[PDB]
C-alpha cells in the first residue's frame, strides 16, 4: 500500500510556474526587522518569504508605475525557518536564509541614575 | 545558581536578580505598553503607560522600573491593570492635538495603536486643549511641540547617546515643555535618531514630510554605505 | 433641549396591507 | 388618474378588479423631497462614567475553541447533537392556497 | 411643473436652441442643465 | 407555520366537471388573460420623457467624483492618503509634498474611474471633505483615456458642481 | 444521438440528444469567474463587503447581511436592534427583488413577456427606496458589519409604506397572466420532478426543497436578527415540478409582503451601528471634536477592524436558497480565507438529473425554475 | 455583558461538547481532535483515510442523519508539511444542526471522492482540484470547471500571484485572441497594515 | 522507510507504461485537431510539439508526479477531442504573437536589467 | 495664478509642464490641456490675519461639523503669526 | 389510511408496525456480529431496542409517530433501512479499532 520511494520532493512540474520564474528568481528567508517608528514587537514574530525586486518603470500616461513580473507582491508567511526551506526547495526556488535577530536582554537599573560616583548619573530627567 | 523565581500570569520564569517587571513580562512573550521607556536609555518612569498589578498588592507598580520580587505574580491583563491603562491613555488624549490627517506620524504612531489596543474608543474631555509654539532646531527635524507627551525620550537620547547636553524642560506642570530656551540648533552626527525615538508625531524628518504613508512603502532590507561601519 | 427626531411609524402603526391571493370568480356556469 | 369615466368602467370590467382603489403610478400622496432635519440619538456607550471600555469588549471575550477529545492526550446513554425538531403547524390563517 | 402629472412627469425642462457654441435646436442632452435647476429637476429638492 | 400551495383535489360531481369541460372547449382562461392585458393597454403609461424629464434621486447619491475646497478657495484635500488606503478598487493614485508656502497638499491625485466601483468610501473615509461623490451621472465619454482623472479634473468638477455637492451636503450630513 | 453546444446569464450547455430527448446535459461554467474569493483576501473586512453585492446581483441586501453576520459572530458583537430590523425590512424588500425578477425571466424564457414590464416597474420603485437609503440603486453595500452604515431619511417609511399596500394587486395581475393558463401549466407541470431524498443528498436547499414537500426554512429553524420577531407562513410544495415551485415563490413575495407590514409597524428608534468604535466607526461631528473618535476613525479606515483568529460558516435563507460564507480568521484585519456557498452551484450541478428524459425546451425552464445567476456560482 | 456582545449560549455548547465525544468515541480509528468554538460551532478533526467512512456515519446514523452537504472547500497553509485542509460542512434537518469534519493532505496524497456519499460532492471537489490541486480518487469526471480551457497553475494557492502569469488581448496579425505575459500599466499596491502592539491576549502564543 | 501512498503506479515502468499510452492517444489526435479547428501548422509540427511538450517534463523521477503530469495530459486531450477548446487555446502552445527572447549575456544586458 | 511656459502651455498649480523635447506634448495637439485656473496658495495668501486678542484660539475651517477637525493654535510667538494646518488661515494678537 | 405523505417520492406505507419490527431485528442481527466494547454496537443497540420497545407498545400509528419523535413513519421506516446499510458498511470498516496514526506536529494548530 506504500511505495517507499526515496527522492527530494519536487513540484515544479505541476505548479504551472513559467520557466523563466522558477530558474531566475532568488527568494529570500527572514524574520521581518522591526520597524524602528515604534516599540511594538508583533511583527517580528513570523518568518517571511519573499521575492527579488524587478524592473519597475513610469507609465507614458499618468506617469503610474509599471511593472512586468508577477511575483512583485508575493510574500509568504512561516512558523519557523525550516518551513521556509522546505517550501522552497521542493518549488525549486534559490533561497538566502538570514538569521533570525532577538534584542539581546539588557541590565536596566533606577537607581543607576543618582550614582554616588559613576557616570550613570543623569544631569536632568 | 542566582535566578529567582516569579510569575506571569501564574507561569513560572526564571528571572536573573534586578530584573524589571517589564523584562520578566517580555521573557514570556507578553509586551507591556510603554510611552517613555527605552531599552537603550534611562529608565524615567513618567508615562505610567506600564503600570501592572501585582497580585495580593493593592497598589499597581511601573513595570519599567519597578525590579521583580521573588514568587510575585504579575498579572498583565487584570481589570485593575486594564483599568490604569485607560486612565493613562484617557490622561495623554486629553490635550493631544487632532492632527492625524496632517501628522506624518499616522500609521506608524504608538500613540495610536496604543490608543487602539489598551485604550477607551471615546473622550469624555469638554475643555479646551492647550497649544505650545514650535521650536526651531535645525534644517534635519521638524517640530511641532503641541503633540509632544512628555515622554523625554529625546533629552535622555541626546544627553546619554549623543553626548549633547542641550535639550530640557522647563516651566513647571501642565505648561512644562521640551526643548532648549533659546534658540539653537540641536546639531550632531545622531540627531536624526530622536525622530525614531520619538513615539509621537512631535519630531518629525523634515525632508520626508508629507511624501508618503507607512502603509504604502515597500521595505528592503540592506548596508550603509556612507562610512565603513556597515 | 430639542428631542430625539429620526424616521419612526406614526402613532397607532400603519394601516393593514392586504397579501392575500385575490382571484374573483366572474360568474358562469 | 386623468382618465375618463367610461375608460376606467372599460378597465375595471376588463380586469375585473377596480383599479382607481390601487393605483400603480405615485401621486401627491408620497412624502415630500425636501424633510427637515433629523437628530439621530445615540448608543448606550455614550454615557459619561461606569463606562469603562474593558466591561464592554467584545473581541476581547473571545477565546480558542473549547477541546473535547484530543487524541495525543457507567451506562454512557446515547446522545443527539440537538432535540428532534418539532413538527410545524398547519397555518391557521390560510393553511391551503 | 405640473403636480397633476405622476411622479417623474410632474417637472420637465424645454432645452436652449443656443448654448455656448452649438446649436441645440434639435442635438439636445441632459448634461445642458446648470447643478441647481440638476438638483430641482431630478427631485434632490422640493425648492427651485 | 407552513401553508400548502398546490393541495385542492377537483370536485368530481357532474356540474364541476362540466364546468371544467366548458372551461376546456370555450376557453374561459384564455379569454381572462387577454381582459388583463386588455385593461392594461387603456391605462396610463409609466414611461417619462428623457432626457426632458429625469428620473428621481436622493442627496446621498454617488456620482461622479469632485474635490472640494473652503470659501476662502484654497482646496480642502490635505493629503492624509485615507480615502487611497480605503479604496477597495485601488482607483485612487497620491502623490504629495509640501507646498511653497509650507502646506501640506497634494501634487498628483488620480481616479482610474474605469476601475472605480462608485461604493462611496472615499468621501466617508475623508477626514475634512475633501473628496465627494456628487449628483452627476452624465459623463460618458468616446475614449478610455478621459476616464482616467487628474488632480485638475476633479477641481474643475468641484468648482463646476459645488452649488450642488454642498446642498446634498447640507441636506444630508446630520445623517453621518 | 447528436450533440449540440450551446454556447453564448452567460452559460454553455453541451447536450446529446437522442431525438427529441435529452440524453445528457453538461454545463459548462466559469465564463464570469472573476476569482473573487481570492481578491478578498488581499483586502479588510470593509474593504471585501462590496464584493458580496456583485456575487449575487439580483439580491444585493441579502449577501450583505450573510457577510455581516459572519463578521459580526468571528468579532463577538452584535448590531442595535433598529439594524436588525432595518436589515431584515430590507432583506424581505431584496426578496421581492430577486423574485420578481426570477419569475418574470423564467415566464420571459416561456415567452409570457408582459408581467416583465409590469412588475419591472414595481422593481424600479424598490430600486428607488435603495438608492434613497444608500445613495447607489443596485450594488448598495449598506448592510456593515456592525449595523448599517446610515439611519432611513425621514421619509422612507411612509413612502415603503405606500408601496407596499399596491403590490398585492400586481401580484394578483401576475397570477391571471400565468396560475391558471392552460399554456403555463403545460409548460410547468410535471416539469423537473425531483424527489425529496435526491434533493436532500444533491444540496439543493430553498424553494427547490420546499417544492418537493420538505418543510425546512433557515428564517424559521436558524433564525437571524429578528426573525424569531415576525409571523409568516412557509408555502410548501406537493410535487416537486416546476409549477409548484412557481406557486411557492408567488406565495413567498406575499408572505414577504406580510413580513414587510411587520417590520415597518414595529421598527424601534436607537442607534444604528454598535456603539464600540473599535468596530463600527463613530460619527463624523464627534470624529472632528474628540480625539478618540479622529484616532479610531483614521485606523478603521487605514487598517481596519482586527478579527480573533477562528473560522465560521454562517448560513442565511437568501432568495435563492441557503447562502453561506465559510470565513477563516487569522487574527489580522485582513480574512485568510472566505469560501462563498451559493445555493445557484448545486441547482446547477442538479440540472443533469432533473432534465433527463425531457424535451429540450424543457431545459429552459428547468434552468429558470433553478433561480440560476451566473455571478454567484462562478465568484 | 452588556448590548454590544453578542450574547452566549450554554445549552448549545454542551449539547455540541457532548455530541462531539460521542462521535468520537464511536469512531476512535479515524478521528483526531474534537473542538467546539465560543460561538457554538462543532469540528472533528480527522484521518484522511476515514473521509468515506465517518461522513457516511454522519449521514446514516439515527442520532447524527446529517443529510445535507452545505459545501466543500479547502484552505491552503503553505507552512504546513501537509499542504491542503479540507473542510466539509454538513447540516442535519431532523437534529436542526450543523457540524464541520476537516482532514488534510498535500500536493501529491489523493484524497477519496465522497461523491457516493454525497451526490452534491461532485461540483465541489472539482472546484477543489481546480484552484488547489488537489486529486479526488475514483471521481466520475474530474477537469476543471472555473479556470479557463488550458490554464496552467492553481490560483487559490498562496504562492500564486494574484494577477497570474498570462493575459488576454486580440491580435490583427493572427485575427485571434492571444495570451502573452502579464505586464500591468499600474502595479497592484502591496499594502502593509498589520500593527504592531498585539490585539488579542487570549490567543498569544508561546515565545519557544 | 519515506512511504507514501500511491496514486496509479507502484513504480517508474507503470509511469512509463502510462506515459506512452497518453503519447499515442495525442499522436493519433494530432491530424484530426489539425483538420477540425483549421489550423494552419502541419501534422508534422503539430507532433514536434507534442514530442517537444511531453520532453519539457523527461527529468521527473517521481511516479506520483509522473501520473498526475499523465492525469493533466488527459484532461488537455479530452478538452481538445470534445472541442472544448476554441483555435487560440490550440494555438497558445506556439506564441506566435511573442517576440523572440535571446539568450546570450550581452543582449540581455544591452536590454535591460532582467537575467 | 496660471502661467505661461516659455514653449506655450500653462503652467499648473503643481508646476508641471512639458519640456521642449518631450514628445508628450502630442497628446495636446487638436485637443487642449486641463489646468485649474484657481490657484489654492494664492486664494489662501489673499484671506486677511485675523486679530485675536487671545493666546490661544481654535480653528474647524468654518460650518461646524462641514468644517475639519478643531485644532488649537498658540499665538506666543510674535515675528510671526500663527497658521491653521488645515485650512491655512491666519490668527495674531494685537500687538502695540 | 393516509395518503400522500407529502414528500415527493416516499410512498405511503401500509402495515408499518410489520416492516418496523423486520427492519429493527435485521438491524440487531447485524449489530450482534460487532465486537460487544464497541460503542457503536452498545449505542445503536440501545437506540433500536428503545424504537422497537416504542413500537411493539404502540398499535395506532399516530401515537407512534408522536412517541417516535421522526414523525411520518415512512421516514422512520427509511432511517431504519439507512441504519441497517450502515451497520454493515461499520461491520465491514470496524472502526472501533485504535487510531490509524497521529497527524504531524503542527497540523491542526491556528494561527500559522
Ligand atoms: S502623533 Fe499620533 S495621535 Fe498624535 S496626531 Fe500624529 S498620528 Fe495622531
Ligand atoms: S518631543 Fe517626542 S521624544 Fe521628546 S519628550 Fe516630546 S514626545 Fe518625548
Ligand atoms: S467610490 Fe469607492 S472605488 Fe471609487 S474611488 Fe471612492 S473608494 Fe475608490
Ligand atoms: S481627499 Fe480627503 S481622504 Fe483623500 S487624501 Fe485628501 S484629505 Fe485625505
Ligand atoms: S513605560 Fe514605565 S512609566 Fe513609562
Ligand atoms: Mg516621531
Ligand atoms: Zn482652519
Amino acid at each position: 500500500q506504500l511505495i517507499a520511494v526515496d527522492e527530494k520532493l519536487d513540484i515544479t512540474t505541476l505548479t504551472g510556474v513559467p520557466e523563466e520564474h522558477i530558474k531566475t528568481r532568488k527568494v529570500r528567508i527572514f524574520v521581518p526587522a522591526r520597524n524602528n517608528m515604534q516599540s511594538g514587537v508583533n511583527n517580528t514574530k513570523k518568518w517571511k518569504m519573499e521575492f527579488d525586486t524587478r524592473e519597475r518603470w513610469e507609465n507614458p500616461l499618468m506617469g503610474w508605475s509599471s511593472t512586468a513580473d508577477p511575483l512583485s507582491n508575493l510574500v509568504l508567511t512561516f512558523s519557523t525557518k525550516e518551513d521556509a526551506v522546505a517550501f522552497a526547495e521542493k518549488n525549486g526556488w534559490s533561497f538566502d536564509v538570514e538569521e533570525r535577530k532577538v534584542p539581546k536582554p539588557k541590565s536596566k537599573s533606577y537607581g543607576a541614575n543618582f550614582s554616588w560616583n559613576k557616570r550613570t548619573r543623569v544631569s536632568t530627567k | 545558581s542566582n535566578l529567582i523565581e516569579v510569575f506571569v500570569d501564574g507561569q513560572s520564569v526564571m528571572v536573573e536578580p534586578g530584573t524589571t517587571v517589564l523584562q520578566a513580562c517580555e521573557k514570556v512573550g507578553m509586551q507591556i505598553p510603554r510611552f517613555c521607556y527605552h531599552e537603550r536609555l534611562s529608565v524615567a518612569g513618567n508615562c505610567r503607560m506600564c503600570l501592572v498589578e501585582i497580585e495580593k498588592a493593592p497598589k499597581v507598580v511601573a513595570a519599567c522600573a519597578m525590579p521583580v520580587m521573588k514568587g510575585w505574580n504579575i498579572l498583565t491583563n487584570s481589570e485593575k491593570s486594564k483599568k490604569a491603562r485607560e486612565g493613562v491613555m484617557e490622561f495623554l488624549l486629553a490635550n493631544h492635538p487632532l492632527d492625524c490627517p496632517i501628522c506624518d506620524q499616522g500609521g506608524e504612531c504608538d500613540l495610536q495603536d496604543q490608543s487602539m489596543m489598551f485604550g477607551s474608543d471615546r473622550s469624555r474631555f469638554l475643555e479646551g486643549k492647550r497649544a505650545v509654539e514650535d521650536k526651531n532646531i535645525g534644517p534635519l527635524v521638524k517640530t511641532i511641540m503641541t503633540r509632544c507627551i512628555q515622554c523625554t525620550r529625546c533629552i535622555r537620547f541626546a544627553s546619554e547617546i549623543a553626548g549633547v547636553d542641550d535639550l530640557g524642560t522647563t516651566g513647571r506642570g501642565n505648561d512644562m515643555q521640551v526643548g532648549t530656551y533659546i534658540e539653537k540648533m540641536f546639531m550632531s552626527e545622531l540627531s536624526g535618531n530622536i525622530i525614531d525615538i520619538c513615539p509621537v508625531g512631535a519630531l518629525t524628518s523634515k525632508p520626508y514630510a508629507f511624501t508618503a504613508r507607512p502603509w504604502e512603502t515597500r521595505k528592503t532590507e540592506s548596508i550603509d554605505v556612507m562610512d565603513a561601519v556597515g | 433641549a430639542s428631542k430625539v427626531k429620526q424616521d419612526m411609524p406614526p402613532p397607532g402603526g400603519y394601516g393593514p396591507i392586504d397579501y392575500k391571493r385575490n382571484l374573483p370568480r366572474r360568474g358562469l356556469s | 388618474a386623468s382618465a375618463t369615466r367610461v375608460i376606467q368602467l372599460l378597465r375595471n370590467w376588463a380586469s375585473g378588479r377596480d383599479l382607481q382603489a390601487k393605483l400603480q403610478l405615485r401621486y401627491q400622496e408620497i412624502s415630500k423631497r425636501t424633510q427637515p432635519p433629523p437628530k439621530l440619538p445615540v448608543g448606550p456607550s455614550h454615557k459619561l462614567s461606569n463606562n469603562y471600555y474593558c466591561t464592554r469588549d467584545g473581541r476581547r471575550e473571545a477565546m480558542p475553541p473549547s477541546i473535547v477529545m484530543s487524541s495525543q492526550k457507567t451506562e454512557k446513554k446515547a446522545v443527539t447533537p440537538a432535540p428532534p425538531i418539532k413538527r410545524w403547524e398547519l397555518s391557521k390563517d390560510q393553511p391551503y392556497l | 411643473e405640473d403636480n397633476k402629472q405622476f411622479f417623474g412627469r410632474h417637472r420637465w425642462v424645454i432645452y436652449t436652441t443656443e448654448m455656448n457654441g452649438r446649436d441645440t435646436f434639435w442635438d439636445v442632452d441632459g448634461s445642458m442643465v446648470p447643478p441647481e435647476w440638476h438638483r430641482w429637476l431630478h427631485c434632490m429638492t422640493d425648492d427651485p | 407555520t407552513y401553508k400548502f400551495v398546490n393541495m385542492r383535489e377537483p370536485s368530481m360531481d357532474m356540474k364541476s366537471v362540466t364546468d371544467r369541460a366548458a372551461q376546456t372547449l370555450l376557453w374561459t382562461e384564455l379569454v381572462r388573460g387577454l381582459g388583463m392585458t386588455l385593461s392594461y393597454l387603456f391605462r396610463e403609461p409609466a414611461t417619462i420623457n428623457y432626457p426632458f424629464e429625469k428620473g428621481p434621486l436622493s442627496p446621498r447619491f454617488r456620482g461622479e467624483h469632485a474635490l472640494r475646497r473652503y470659501p476662502s478657495g484654497e482646496e480642502r484635500c490635505i493629503a492624509c492618503k485615507l480615502c487611497e488606503a480605503v479604496c477597495p478598487a485601488q482607483a485612487i493614485t497620491i502623490e504629495a509634498e509640501p507646498r511653497a508656502d509650507g502646506s501640506r497638499r497634494t501634487t498628483r491625485y488620480d481616479i482610474d474611474m474605469t476601475k472605480c466601483i462608485y461604493c462611496g468610501f472615499c468621501q466617508e473615509a475623508c477626514p475634512v471633505d475633501a473628496i465627494v461623490e456628487g449628483p452627476n451621472f452624465e459623463f460618458s465619454t468616446e475614449t478610455h483615456e478621459e476616464l482616467l482623472y487628474n488632480k485638475e479634473k476633479l477641481l474643475n468638477n468641484g468648482d463646476k458642481w459645488e452649488a450642488e455637492i454642498a446642498a446634498n451636503i447640507q441636506a444630508d450630513y446630520l445623517y453621518r | 444521438n447528436l450533440t449540440l453546444n450551446f454556447g453564448p446569464g452567460v452559460l454553455r450547455l453541451v447536450m446529446e440528444l437522442s431525438g427529441e430527448m435529452v440524453r445528457k446535459c453538461d454545463p459548462h461554467i466559469g465564463l464570469l469567474h472573476r476569482g473573487t474569493e481570492k481578491l478578498i483576501e488581499y483586502k479588510t473586512y470593509l474593504q471585501a463587503l462590496p464584493y458580496f453585492d456583485r456575487l449575487d446581483y439580483v439580491s444585493m441586501m441579502c449577501n450583505e447581511q450573510a457577510y455581516s453576520l459572519a463578521v459580526e459572530k468571528l468579532l463577538n458583537i452584535q448590531p442595535p436592534p433598529r439594524a436588525q430590523w432595518i436589515r431584515v425590512l430590507f432583506g424581505e424588500i431584496t426578496r421581492l427583488l430577486n423574485h420578481i425578477m426570477a419569475v418574470t425571466t423564467h415566464a420571459l424564457d416561456i415567452g409570457a413577456m408582459t408581467p416583465f414590464f409590469w412588475m419591472f416597474e414595481e422593481r424600479e420603485k424598490m430600486f428607488e427606496f435603495y438608492e434613497r437609503v444608500s445613495g447607489a440603486r443596485m450594488h448598495a453595500a449598506y448592510i456593515r458589519p456592525g449595523g448599517v452604515h446610515q439611519d432611513l431619511p425621514l421619509g422612507l417609511l411612509d413612502d415603503i409604506y405606500e408601496f407596499s399596500k399596491n403590490f398585492s394587486f400586481r401580484i394578483d395581475e401576475l397570477e391571471e397572466m400565468l396560475t391558471n393558463n392552460r399554456i403555463w401549466r403545460n409548460r410547468t407541470v410535471d416539469i423537473g420532478v425531483v424527489t425529496a431524498e435526491d434533493a436532500l443528498n444533491y444540496g439543493f436547499s430553498g424553494v427547490m426543497l420546499r417544492g418537493s414537500g420538505i418543510q425546512w426554512d433557515l428564517r424559521k429553524t436558524q433564525p437571524y436578527d429578528v426573525y424569531d420577531q415576525v409571523e409568516f407562513d412557509v408555502p410548501i410544495g406537493s410535487r416537486g415540478d416546476c409549477y409548484d415551485r412557481y406557486l411557492c415563490r408567488v406565495e413567498e413575495m406575499r408572505q414577504s409582503l406580510r413580513i414587510i407590514s411587520q417590520c415597518l409597524n414595529k421598527m424601534p428608534p436607537g442607534e444604528i451601528k454598535v456603539d464600540d468604535a473599535k468596530v463600527s466607526p463613530p460619527k463624523r461631528a464627534e470624529m472632528k471634536t474628540s480625539m478618540e473618535s479622529l484616532i479610531h476613525h483614521f485606523k478603521l479606515y487605514t487598517e481596519g477592524y482586527q478579527v480573533p483568529p477562528g473560522a465560521t460558516y454562517t448560513a442565511i435563507e437568501a432568495p435563492k436558497g441557503e447562502f453561506g460564507v465559510y470565513l477563516v480568521s487569522d487574527g489580522s484585519s485582513r480574512p485568510y480565507r472566505c469560501k462563498i456557498k451559493a445555493p445557484g452551484f448545486a441547482h446547477l450541478a442538479g440540472l443533469d438529473k432533473m432534465s433527463k428524459g425531457h424535451m429540450l425546451a424543457d431545459v429552459v425552464a428547468i434552468i429558470g425554475t433553478q433561480d440560476i445567476v451566473f455571478g454567484e456560482v462562478d465568484r | 455583558t452588556r448590548p454590544t456582545i453578542r450574547p452566549r449560549n450554554d445549552v448549545v455548547h454542551k449539547q455540541l461538547s457532548a455530541f462531539g465525544q460521542y462521535v468520537a468515541e464511536i469512531l476512535p480509528k479515524y478521528v483526531q481532535q474534537v473542538q467546539v468554538s465560543c460561538f457554538n460551532e462543532l469540528e472533528i478533526f480527522i484521518h484522511p483515510d476515514g473521509v468515506i467512512p465517518v461522513l457516511t456515519f454522519l449521514r446514516d446514523h439515527t442520532n447524527a442523519q446529517f443529510k445535507s452537504l452545505a459545501d466543500l472547500t479547502a484552505v491552503d497553509v503553505p507552512t504546513r508539511q501537509n499542504r491542503f485542509e479540507i473542510v466539509y460542512n454538513l447540516l442535519s434537518l431532523r437534529f436542526n444542526s450543523r457540524i464541520r469534519v476537516k482532514t488534510y493532505t498535500d500536493e501529491l496524497t489523493p484524497i477519496e471522492s465522497s461523491v457516493t456519499v454525497y451526490k452534491a460532492a461532485n461540483w465541489y471537489e472539482r472546484e477543489i482540484w481546480d484552484m488547489f490541486g488537489v486529486f479526488f480518487a475514483n471521481h466520475p469526471d474530474l477537469r476543471r470547471i472555473l479556470t479557463d480551457y488550458g490554464f496552467e497553475g492553481h490560483p487559490f494557492r498562496k504562492d500564486f500571484p494574484l494577477s497570474g502569469y498570462v493575459e488576454l488581448r486580440y491580435d490583427d496579425e493572427v485575427k485571434r485572441v492571444v495570451a502573452e505575459p502579464v505586464e500591468l500599466a499600474q502595479e497592484f499596491r502591496k499594502f502593509d497594515l498589520n500593527s504592531p502592539w498585539e490585539a488579542f491576549p487570549a490567543y498569544r502564543q508561546p515565545p519557544e | 522507510g519515506t512511504s507514501v501512498k500511491p496514486i496509479f503506479s507502484r513504480d517508474m515502468n507503470e509511469a512509463k507504461r502510462r506515459v506512452r499510452e497518453l503519447y499515442r492517444a495525442w499522436y493519433r489526435e494530432v491530424p484530426n485537431t489539425v483538420h477540425l479547428f483549421q489550423l494552419d501548422i502541419s501534422v508534422k509540427q503539430g507532433r514536434d510539439k507534442v514530442r517537444e511538450m511531453f520532453m519539457k517534463n523527461a527529468h521527473v523521477t517521481d511516479p506520483r508526479v509522473v501520473d498526475l503530469l499523465v492525469i493533466k495530459g488527459k484532461m488537455e486531450l479530452e478538452e481538445t477531442i470534445n472541442v472544448w477548446k476554441q483555435r487560440t487555446h490550440i494555438m497558445r502552445f506556439f506564441h506566435e504573437t511573442e517576440a523572440p527572447r535571446p539568450t546570450d549575456f550581452l543582449s540581455k544586458f544591452y536590454v535591460g536589467h532582467d537575467p | 495664478g496660471v502661467r505661461t511656459s516659455p514653449t506655450g502651455e500653462k503652467v499648473t498649480h503643481t508646476g508641471q509642464a512639458y519640456d521642449d523635447g518631450d514628445y508628450r506634448r502630442v497628446r495636446f495637439s487638436d485637443r487642449q490641456k486641463e489646468v485649474n485656473e484657481n490657484f489654492a496658495i494664492d486664494l489662501i495668501a489673499e484671506q486677511p490675519v485675523s486679530e485675536v486678542g487671545s493666546r490661544v484660539i481654535s480653528c474647524d475651517g468654518g460650518g461646524g461639523a462641514l468644517g475639519h477637525p478643531r485644532v488649537y493654535i498658540n499665538l506666543d510667538k510674535e515675528t510671526k503669526t500663527g497658521t491653521c494646518g488645515y485650512c491655512g488661515l491666519q490668527f495674531r494678537q494685537p500687538h502695540h | 389510511l393516509k395518503k400522500t405523505t407529502g414528500l415527493v417520492g416516499l410512498a405511503v406505507c401500509e402495515t408499518p408496525h410489520e416492516r418496523l419490527k423486520i427492519l429493527y431485528t435485521k438491524i440487531l442481527d447485524v449489530l450482534g456480529q460487532i465486537p460487544k466494547n464497541a460503542a457503536y454496537r452498545k449505542y445503536t443497540e440501545q437506540i433500536t431496542n428503545e424504537k422497537l420497545g416504542m413500537v411493539k407498545a404502540e398499535p395506532d400509528v399516530k401515537k407512534l409517530e408522536e412517541q417516535l419523535q421522526g414523525g411520518q413513519i415512512e421516514e422512520v421506516i427509511l432511517q431504519a433501512e439507512n441504519e441497517l446499510s450502515l451497520a454493515r458498511k461499520m461491520l465491514r470498516w470496524k472502526p472501533w479499532e485504535p487510531l490509524v496514526e497521529e497527524p504531524p506536529a503542527n497540523q491542526w494548530k491556528w494561527p500559522i
